[PDB]
RNA sequence: UCAGACACCAGAAAAGGUGUUAGUUCAUCUAGACAGCAGGACGGUGGCCAUGGAAGUCGGAAUCCGCUAAGGAGUGUGUAA
RNA sequence: CCAAGCGUUCAUAGCGACGUUGCUUUUUGAUUCUUCGAUGUCGGCUCUUCCUAUCAUACCGAAGCAGAAUUCGGUAAGCGUUGGAUUGUUCACCCACUAAUAGGGAACGUGAGCUGGGUUUAGACCGUCGUGAGACAGGUUAGUUUUACCCUACUGAUGAAGU
RNA sequence: AUGCCGCGGAGCUAUCAUCUGCCGGAUAACGGCUGAACGCCUCUAAGCCAGAAUCCGUGCCAGAAAGCGACGAUUUUUUGG
């Protein structure tokens, strides 16, 4: 009596701890023949987030040809490098990977992900596979022969370059990229010639496309019902504590029933968040990355002082609108759409006006240096 | 409901059992929000209003002929900030409303103090007798 | 007088609770059995009639837990094994030893289609079934509540099936030699009158 | 689309079913049964009150003759009646 | 189920007596089979789940121009079912909002979960009763709410290897 | 026993802040088609369509710690392999 919606979805259960930390993809998009090939998917790494002005097209609304601001999630995307192919066989018992072949040569920094400690190893990794590669180059090619003939799925093995970015990890992460176009043979002569060559952010997603992003959520720790399920606060009266359910169950059955509400593990959860809208896709070679048809400031997309617990985004990025999983620096799994957008949010042009560059470790007022310096005028240190 | 077409959601400041100025001169001065209009079910959520909300209020404080009825009321004010869509948090000093009739007609005449957009652009009745709009 | 190590079994056309309980009777008796092409497995009852049977199935869940509430198998072979292990004492060692030695698979796949498969006339459909009387397929009913691989059995089926017609004519082209080489022969006089 | 499955016993009723099977009665039946079915359905009479018109085919009260295979003051279609 | 009838006219649009066949009861009662070397006792709060006898939401059917309003009518429990004044309360009525403010079960769900307003018979006051001690189809006020560190369940957390 | 007051980065946090939340199949009620029996009629007799917030899936979460696959390197000139 007196009824409420239950707290919490049954949806996303158990609420352990992910058994990953990358961010894997549980569904790549449905193949068409028709198109040509393409990947599905890229990795970057969660930079930070800023704010945007822009304005909005969409007729029939109040703000119609007026200004926003909007929060966005800047993910660093530098070019992946393509090192294998592998290939997936249609069985009655599910997909079956029937072989995978490697390029000649592997950096280091994807050699580091087959080790745990790659410095005091003998880096004994591909050394025997690579001299197979350049004896007679005839294994190589029979084992992508029978990707063709079999193996009506195919997907990239592409790692990312992390040496690009300022994370302290040298170990790159690596994980497989459906290929999805035309033909399964075109897609095995497209992976074969990519092999050591980088695919860049641009060439796989564009500006205003709808995406998917998946990651594993920020830890928490242990939390008690009030914070991990949203139950209400018991009152202040309450002997032996108020952070939890009044009554976890009734008389039969006489067991505790796995709907209810229990204190423990509240964060660090695998999650893909659909319809991420790409506001830009930067380019880390060109000087004017944060300036705008509107703001021809020459400034790039890092805030004053550095991106904080990041710093500088030197390379490719995107600017998804809204927010993403997990912290700054985990690396974030960017999915192409299953969906199909027609509707007019989705298709809508973005073109951005402003995007802040304050620093955001602080109540920052000055977007570039040159600004700063004009503002103030000279300062003791300045003069000498 | 029907007063010009729609409002974005705004951070609701006045609950039930709240007390705000009247803006109006219809003679009271004192409105004690009883109900908020659009109100659905939530378990022990108190309703409460925003600026351009129709609510449902008494006068504790006026003309003995306005106090001891329920009536319809605008909020025209808030002290609660709230966020407009271009990213600007907006608050007033004070938290005021008008008295209207179910249609949006303002029994008072004329309105002291600024009235927020969000009440001009719905209801035409307040924004006809309102002086500075934010 | 079916006593060999192991016997494949072509489910196709078998009612699935005497097949089941031909199937349990001889695993408890020592012999292995493979039952192939689960998905052409026959129940008697019209379509809806059946669905709604496994339908009353799946809502039978611990309450307090359905991880370790009844676990509910689409697949046809996993139908099908189900009905087996409700004849055995399965809880018994005897009855999991018995369990163990059957295998029931969809289709049939690369190890027996090279096989001979026989069939089980106590539980063919065509014998037992009066014409005319409802019934519906296994692989159907599977494929309703949740089977996902009724498509690709049925693309790796006809496949084998022009392999296997392949063999078959080759086959075929050889007896016919044979039989010739033997009609011919002097000696089929004498094998008369012993009735070869 | 809720089958049923064995005494005690662990549920059941009234009443119903163009369900299905099987059997009974009145009786239309080579004097041409039913459905399919071609036809006819004369005049008194447009029966008395009813009314702007109401001739069966919108109402009140009543149900007859000569002949014929066939005729009753009527089932209607539509008709401004 | 029956059909005398209301329903200008049509016995069953919608109403529908006298009878008759069933379901349920959360009603006290009936009984006394379990418990008196002890199963914590109302309500509220909290929280979950189930049933359908459907208030709202989805799709359908019938009566008459639409417009609606009723039969929620038939499927259907997926998803909702509120804020207050009061009642110790259950129930209930009232002010409102709301798409709507449907009814039930879970040891009359839920006290090593709370709270303790109810009950709470030790202190005390009153009314009626009693010669009195004292009593009560009553009223009133004050009155300690213990323990998990075991097993399981549940929530999260590690984890051996013959293959 | 953080002495008190203003501001206070970082972090945490707010329905006090912002972002994101599909379409496939089978059905019920109920409605049509081909068509009978009961020589006509009629959705039913077999069948074929259409059809609900229903059901089952894809999607999302876990991943069998006794379900499984692909791939890499295989104690190094001591000793083990
Ligand atoms: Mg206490
Ligand atoms: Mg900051
Ligand atoms: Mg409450």
């Amino acid at each position: 009596k007196f009824e409420q919606p239950r707290h919490g979805s049954l949806g996303f259960l158990p609420r352990k701890r992910a058994s990953r930390q990358r961010g894997k993809v549980k569904a790549f998009p449905k193949d068409d023949a028709s198109k040509p090939v393409h990947l599905t998917a890229f990795l970057g790494y969660k930079a930070g987030m800023t704010h945007i002005v822009r304005d909005l097209d969409r007729p029939g609304s109040k703000m119609h040809k007026r200004e926003i601001l909007e929060a966005v999630t800047v993910i660093e995307t530098p070019p992946m490098v393509v090192v294998g192919v592998v290939g997936y066989v249609e069985t009655p018992r599910g997909l079956r990977s029937l072989t995978t072949v490697w390029a000649e040569h592997l950096s280091e920094e994807v050699k580091r992900r087959f080790y745990k400690n790659w410095f005091k190893s003998k880096k004994k990794a591909f050394t025997k596979y690579a001299k197979k590669y350049a004896e007679s180059t005839q294994s190589i090619n029979r084992e992508l022969e029978r990707i063709k003939k079999y193996c009506s799925v195919v997907r990239v093995l592409a790692h990312t370059q992390i040496r690009k970015t300022p994370l302290a990890q040298k170990k790159a992460h690596l994980m497989e990229i459906q290929v999805n176009g035309g033909s399964v043979a075109d897609k095995v002569e497209w992976a074969r010639e990519h092999f050591e060559k980088t695919v860049d952010i641009k060439s796989t997603f564009e500006q205003n496309e709808m995406i998917d992003v998946i990651g594993v959520t920020r830890g928490k720790g242990n939390e008690g019902t009030t914070a991990r399920w949203g139950t209400k606060r018991l009152p202040r009266k309450t002997h032996r504590g108020l952070r939890k359910v009044a009554c976890i169950g009734a008389w039969h059955p006489a067991n505790v029933q796995w709907t209810v509400a229990r204190a423990g593990n509240a964060g660090y959860m695998h999650r893909t968040q659909l319809n991420s809208k790409i506001y830009r896709i930067g380019a880390g070679d060109d000087a004017k990355n944060a300036s705008t048809d509107f703001d021809a400031t020459e400034k790039r997309i890092t805030p004053m002082g550095g991106f904080v617990r990041y710093g500088v985004v030197e390379n490719d990025f995107v600017m998804l609108n809204g927010a993403t999983p997990g912290p700054v620096k985990r690396v974030l799994t960017l999915r192409k759409s299953l969906l199909t957008h027609t509707s007019r949010k989705a298709l809508e042009p973005v073109s951005l006006k402003w995007i802040d560059t304050a620093s955001k470790f602080g109540h920052g007022r000055f977007q570039t240096p040159a600004e700063a310096k004009q503002f103030l005028g000279t300062l003791k240190k300045d003069v000498a | 409901g029907a007063a010009s077409g729609t409002k974005y959601r705004m951070t609701l400041g006045l609950p039930v059992q709240a007390i705000m100025n009247c803006a109006d001169n219809s003679g009271a001065k004192n409105l004690y929000i009883v109900s908020v209009f659009g109100t659905g079910a939530r378990l022990n959520r108190l309703p409460a209003a925003s600026c351009g909300d129709m609510v449902l209020a008494t006068v504790k404080k006026g003309k003995p002929d306005l106090r001891k009825k329920i009536m319809p009321a605008i909020v025209v004010r808030q002290r609660k900030a709230w966020r407009r869509k271009d990213g600007v948090y907006l608050y007033f000093e004070d938290n005021a409303g008008v008295i209207v009739n179910p249609k949006g007609e303002m029994k008072g005449s004329a309105i002291t103090g600024p009235v927020a957009k969000e009440c001009a652009d719905l209801w035409p009745r307040i924004a006809s007798n309102a002086g500075t709009v934010v | 007088s079916e006593f060999q190590k192991v016997v494949v079994i072509d489910a196709k056309g078998h009612l699935l609770g005497r097949l089941a309980s031909v199937v349990a009777k001889q695993l408890l008796g020592g012999q292995k059995v493979v039952v192939v092409r689960c998905e052409e497995l026959n129940i008697s009852g019209h379509f809806f009639r059946n669905k709604l049977k496994y339908l009353a199935y799946l809502r039978k869940a611990c309450r307090y837990n359905p991880s370790r509430g009844a676990f509910h198998f689409r697949a046809p072979s996993r139908i099908f094994q189900k009905a087996v292990r409700g004849m055995l004492p399965h809880k018994t060692a005897r009855g999991q030893a018995a369990l163990e030695h059957l295998q029931a698979v969809e289709g049939i796949p690369p190890p027996f289609d090279k096989q001979k498969r026989v069939v089980v006339p106590a539980a063919l459909r065509v014998l037992r079934l009066k014409p005319g009387r409802k019934y519906c397929t296994v692989g159907r009913l599977s494929s309703e509540v949740g089977w996902k691989y009724s498509d690709i059995v049925s693309k790796l089926e006809e496949r084998r099936k022009v392999k296997s017609a392949a063999f078959y004519q080759a086959k075929l082209a050889k007896q016919k030699k044979i039989a010739s080489a033997k009609a011919a022969s002097s000696v089929n006089g004498k094998l008369a009158e012993f009735g070869y």
